[PDB]
């Protein structure tokens, strides 16, 4: 999983 | 003060060091929604290549502006509530 997909779950 | 329509819509004024971080990746204003702050933080981490290339939920930030604001050398993106509390210490809630 990309960092971009992990962070997208915050907002 | 009106209650924000969602948590993401809470209006905030970053404190000076967080504001400096946001401006370093192109932010232009003094007041933001929580959603905007999170997008700019994500952009900061990607442009500075702070994430572990193989295990991309790990961020390394020792002595970076980001590590100074959060008070840690590294953290996991999976720790949602820890990340929110670190961010909250670095801003003030404002009207609307």
């Amino acid at each position: 999983t990309s960092f971009x997909e992990y962070w997208x779950l915050l907002p | 003060s009106q209650i924000p329509a969602s948590e993401q819509e809470t209006l905030v004024r970053p404190k000076p060091l967080l504001l400096k971080l946001l401006k370093s990746v192109g932010a232009q204003k003094d007041t933001y929604t929580m959603k905007e702050v999170l997008f700019y933080l994500g952009q900061y981490i990607m442009t500075k290549r702070l994430y572990d290339a193989a295990q991309q939920h790990i961020v390394y930030c020792s002595n970076d502006l980001l590590g100074d604001l959060f008070g840690v050398p590294s953290f996991s993106v999976k720790e949602h509530r820890k990340i929110y509390t670190m961010i909250y210490r670095n801003l003030v809630v404002v009207n609307q």
